[PDB]
């Protein structure tokens, strides 16, 4: 679990844009690198969506060191003012450990 | 001495296993999996437990949402298997539809825990030990490591297979784990419970007790339900087998197994243990060196698998004899005779297809006459029967030929049995019994000898206990040493201790080590009785069953004095102590003092052989009656009115 090289860091890699319609049950598959196996007394993964209106906490599954997925859920924002809203997402495990997001990958709620 | 022990601080224990290289002991428990040293010190503790979950939920909450309410439940270690090849431990739990864990061998680091796919789920069943299996491997690049594993199903016929042949990839993170060896839309390397058989008999289920790899196969001792024995539940204990190289699963065989003792039926397996017999039992059971044997434990009748009877019997099966019963049964169905006869699997009875074949022990099954059952129930050779305290577990081993058997009890006791049916004796005799959790914590099936085979780790609900196979040093005397009979023990004459052949220095030499009670040190002194008034008396010593003492010997009357002796013929000549030395002893004890005259060997410097030696005092008698009509040679002087050994010390003649 020692990181000495910058390329070996826990980070989320981008895919072609994350499209999310409001009020539709969807899974959100992610790719990444060197995702840790949670150890003794350590919980699993969650996706946290930073929507000013409503912030959603959805638990996820780490399939291997290189892929994640938040589970079937629907999302919304209260306004009807902007069609395309990009949202900061943070991928957490064991409650508060936020994985690094270099490209600052966002979820588009349309 | 004290028994080395590991206590279960909070929860119950379920499984134990020993690493053949290190002697590290791994211990499966509810919510915990421990690594322990050879002497049972805690080395590492893994939390596997209390998980928020629900048994009714398919794929567990991690993968899909379940409408059933969740609660913090306990995760029971169902299984534990050492994968030496991939430097790890397969630590299969429950309470997640039975997801399996991989812990690294030397530190318990979770390498992987696959739970996305449906194969990564093993069974809902929350019961400990109702599961078993074996790990089998080939070299990297070749046909990879496989796991054969049986489990109960709880009626979830379509979710899980009871018996399966599954893949073990080198990457624990690899998704391919616990996938079947060969999957087809027609036939997969698995065996499911048919839905029709669950509709007919409501809660039929297969509970897997023990399992082992032998030569090229894989056996399982199982418990099943009433299917030709809706009503009530009555169980039938059976043997199962497969070829290791049979992806199609056509080799499946299933014979009922038990044994009878004076018209009393024993049909419920509690444990088993595959072993060797060593030169002794092998010869008079008629076997070749590498021929295997199966010790077992059965309870009386076919009632209450959940809580069996006290009445229990340790039986025996030679694998050559079970191999012949299976070969005999197959060369029979390939004569076209009768049906396959396997109730729970095939509800409508398909018939035996005749065909010309070379029926061998190498036969791995064919397309037609398929998976098949057994008619003639295989009877075992009984050995020992407990009636007041139920046997629970068993192990065995080869020691210098003689075959030692270990037997757990409901009380928390271990029996150390020499099996002597093939040996000279009338029937196999108990040698010794020992205590672990005396209060009445039962011993569990997982009972493993160490790698050096010096100890035997004995597990309870609540504690692991290092019970030595050999601990002859508890024996104080040649007469008790060789009297216990537990075959590791001999009297190392010159060291005056009881222990094994390899532990007694120079044992190989003549008379230095005693193995039959008749070899015991036996000693005699010619002048048994010597008066206090005498000094430096010559005594002759006859001793038999003693090694060459040309090394030198001293006589020590006790830890008081020590006189040098010289050797002639088959006799030892030494002297009594001086009057100056003798009286310091006899002062206080009056009439006489019986004293244990030892021999102290020059080579060892330890007292080994003893005799009753009497120091008598005449003078202290103060009356004629005490003097003469006592027990000793003493003379009374009428006139001086004194008692003495010398006639001349008397007043005068008359
Ligand atoms: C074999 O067994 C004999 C007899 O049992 C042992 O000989 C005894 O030795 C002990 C010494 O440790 C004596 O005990 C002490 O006695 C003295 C006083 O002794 C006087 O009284 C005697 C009793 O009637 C009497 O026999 C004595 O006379 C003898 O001596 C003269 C001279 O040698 C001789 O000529 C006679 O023929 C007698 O032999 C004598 O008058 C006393 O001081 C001690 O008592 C003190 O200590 C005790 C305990 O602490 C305490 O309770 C008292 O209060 C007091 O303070 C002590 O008792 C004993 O007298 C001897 N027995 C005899 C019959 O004489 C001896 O152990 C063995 N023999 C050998 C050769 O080893
Ligand atoms: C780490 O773990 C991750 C995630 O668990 C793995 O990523 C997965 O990779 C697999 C490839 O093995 C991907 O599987 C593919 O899925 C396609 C399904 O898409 C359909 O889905 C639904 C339901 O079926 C349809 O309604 C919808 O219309 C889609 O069409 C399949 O079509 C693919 O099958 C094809 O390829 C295979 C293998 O070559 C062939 O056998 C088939 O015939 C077919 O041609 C394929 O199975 C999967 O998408 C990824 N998972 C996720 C969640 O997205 C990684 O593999 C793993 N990484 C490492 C390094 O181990
Ligand atoms: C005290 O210690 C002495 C050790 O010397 C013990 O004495 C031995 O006692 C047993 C019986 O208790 C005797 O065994 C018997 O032997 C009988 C034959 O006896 C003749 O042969 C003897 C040996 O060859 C010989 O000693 C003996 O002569 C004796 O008697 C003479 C006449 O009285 C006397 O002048 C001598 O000095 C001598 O003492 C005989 O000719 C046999 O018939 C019996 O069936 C039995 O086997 C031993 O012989 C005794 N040993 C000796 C050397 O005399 C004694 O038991 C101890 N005392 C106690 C109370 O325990
Ligand atoms: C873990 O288990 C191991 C064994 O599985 C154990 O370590 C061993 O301890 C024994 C003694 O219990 C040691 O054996 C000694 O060997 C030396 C020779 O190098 C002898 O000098 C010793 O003799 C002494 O003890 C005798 C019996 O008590 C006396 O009669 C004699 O006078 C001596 O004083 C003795 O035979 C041995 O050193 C190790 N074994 C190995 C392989 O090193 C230990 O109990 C456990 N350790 C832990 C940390 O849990
Ligand atoms: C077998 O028997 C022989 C002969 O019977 C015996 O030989 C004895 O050896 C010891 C030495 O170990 C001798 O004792 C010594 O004598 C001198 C006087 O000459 C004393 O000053 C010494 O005593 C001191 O040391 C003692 C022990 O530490 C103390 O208790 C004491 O206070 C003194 O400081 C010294 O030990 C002894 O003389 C002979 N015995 C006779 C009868 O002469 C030997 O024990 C045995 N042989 C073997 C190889 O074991
Ligand atoms: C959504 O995420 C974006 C991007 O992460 C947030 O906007 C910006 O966040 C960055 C942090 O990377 C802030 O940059 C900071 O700049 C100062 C310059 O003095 C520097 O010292 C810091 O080290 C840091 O890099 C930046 O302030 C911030 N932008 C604004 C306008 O405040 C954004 O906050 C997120 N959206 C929501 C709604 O929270
Ligand atoms: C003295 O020795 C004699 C003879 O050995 C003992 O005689 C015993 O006398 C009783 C009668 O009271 C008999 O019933 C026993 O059978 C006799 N015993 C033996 C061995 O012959 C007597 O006990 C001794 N007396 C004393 C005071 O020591
Ligand atoms: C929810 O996700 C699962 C797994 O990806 C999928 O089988 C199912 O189609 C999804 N359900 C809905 C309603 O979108």
């Amino acid at each position: 679990g020692r990181v000495n090289m910058s390329e070996d860091c826990p980070q989320i890699l981008p895919s072609t844009h994350i499209y999310v319609p409001v009020g539709v049950v969807k899974p959100i598959t992610l790719a990444a690198r060197n995702l840790p196996q949670p150890q003794s007394g350590q919980r699993g993964y969650e996706c946290l969506f930073h929507i000013p209106g409503s912030p959603a906490r959805v638990t996820a599954l780490r399939f291997n060191s290189s892929s994640l997925q938040c589970q079937n859920s629907s999302y919304s924002y209260e306004g009807n003012d902007v069609s395309d809203l990009p949202v900061n997402l943070s991928v957490v495990w064991n409650g508060n450990f936020v994985i690094d997001n270099p490209q600052n990958i966002q979820a588009h709620l349309y | 001495p004290a028994f080395r022990t590991f206590v279960a601080s909070d929860w119950g224990l379920t499984h134990l296993v020993v690493h053949e290289q290190t002697g590290e002991v791994y211990v499966g428990a509810v919510n915990r999996i421990y690594k322990l040293s050879g002497n049972l010190t805690l080395l590492r503790a893994h939390v596997t437990g209390p998980v928020e979950d629900n048994e009714k939920c398919y794929p567990p909450p991690s993968v899909q949402s379940c409408p059933h309410g969740l609660g913090s439940t306990d995760n029971v270690n169902k299984l534990l298997l050492l994968d030496y090849a991939a430097n790890r431990l397969l630590a299969c739990g429950s309470a997640s539809q039975g997801i399996c864990q991989f812990l690294r061998l030397d530190d318990l680091f979770k390498l992987g825990e696959p739970h996305h796919r449906k194969e990564h789920y093993l069974s809902s069943v929350r019961e400990a030990g109702s599961m078993a299996g074996v790990l089998i491997a080939g070299p990297p690049g070749q046909g990879q490591a496989k796991l054969f594993v049986g489990t109960p199903i709880d009626g979830k016929s379509e979710y899980f297979p009871t018996l399966s042949s599954r893949r073990l990839m080198a990457n624990e993170e690899d998704a391919d784990m616990f996938g079947f060896v060969y999957q087809d839309e027609f036939v997969s390397s698995q065996l499911k419970i048919p839905s029709d058989t669950l509709s007919k008999f409501p809660a039929f289920d297969i509970y897997y007790v023990y399992s082992f790899r032998s030569e090229q196969f894989v056996y399982y001792l199982t418990l099943q339900l009433d299917t030709q024995l809706a009503g009530e539940h009555f169980f039938t204990s059976k043997i199962v087998r497969l070829c290791v190289n049979d992806p199609k699963f056509y080799s499946y065989v299933e014979f009922p197994i038990g044994c009878e003792q004076a018209g009393v039926e024993y049909r419920l397996v509690q444990d088993a243990y595959l072993s060797r017999p060593g030169q002794a039992l092998a010869k008079q059971l008629g076997l070749a060196e590498d021929e295997e044997v199966l010790f077992t434990v059965f309870a009386q009748g076919q009632k209450n698998r959940v809580k069996p009877p006290k009445e229990s019997a340790l039986c025996l099966f030679t694998l050559r004899a079970i191999k012949e019963k299976i070969k005999e049964r197959i060369q029979s169905c390939y004569r076209g005779e009768g049906k396959l006869s396997l109730p729970w699997l095939l509800n409508k009875e398909l018939g035996c297809i005749n065909s010309p074949l070379q029926i061998d022990d190498d036969f791995c099954g064919q397309d037609f006459n398929q998976p098949l059952g057994g008619t003639v129930t295989i009877e075992g050779t009984p050995l020992f029967v407990d009636k007041e305290d139920g046997l629970t577990a068993v192990a065995a081993y080869d020691y210098q030929g003689r075959t030692v058997v270990f037997a757990g009890t409901r009380s928390g006791r271990i029996r150390k049995i020499l099996v002597d049916l093939a040996n000279p004796s009338g029937r196999p005799a108990l040698a010794y019994e020992s205590v672990v959790a005396q209060e009445g914590n039962p011993i569990l099936r997982d009972l493993v000898l160490s790698p050096n085979r010096q100890y035997l780790y004995a597990m309870t609900e609540k504690q692991v206990t290092q019970v030595p196979v050999e601990s002859c040093v508890q024996y104080t005397s040649c007469e008790l040493c060789l009297g216990s009979r537990d075959p590791h023990c001999g009297w190392c004459v010159l060291h005056s201790i009881c222990s094994r052949q390899d532990a007694c220095e120079r044992a190989e030499e003549p008379q230095r080590f005693a193995s039959d009670l008749l070899q015991c040190v036996q000693l005699t002194v010619q002048p048994r009785n010597v008066s206090v008034t005498m000094s430096q008396v010559p005594l002759v010593l006859q001793a038999w069953n003693v090694p060459d003492l040309s090394a030198g010997v001293n006589c020590s009357f006790e830890d008081f004095t020590e006189t040098e002796s010289i050797l002639e013929d088959g006799r030892i000549h030494c002297h009594s102590p001086s009057a100056r030395e003798v009286a310091p002893i006899t002062q206080g004890q009056g009439d006489q003092r019986v004293v244990k005259l030892y021999l102290k060997s020059k080579e060892t410097g330890k007292k080994f052989a003893s005799v009753d030696f009497v120091f008598y005092n005449c003078s202290v008698h103060q009356s004629c009656l005490a003097c003469v009509n006592g027990s000793f040679p003493c003379h009374w002087c009428k006139y001086r009115h004194v008692c003495t050994n010398n006639a001349a010390d008397c007043a005068f003649l008359e």
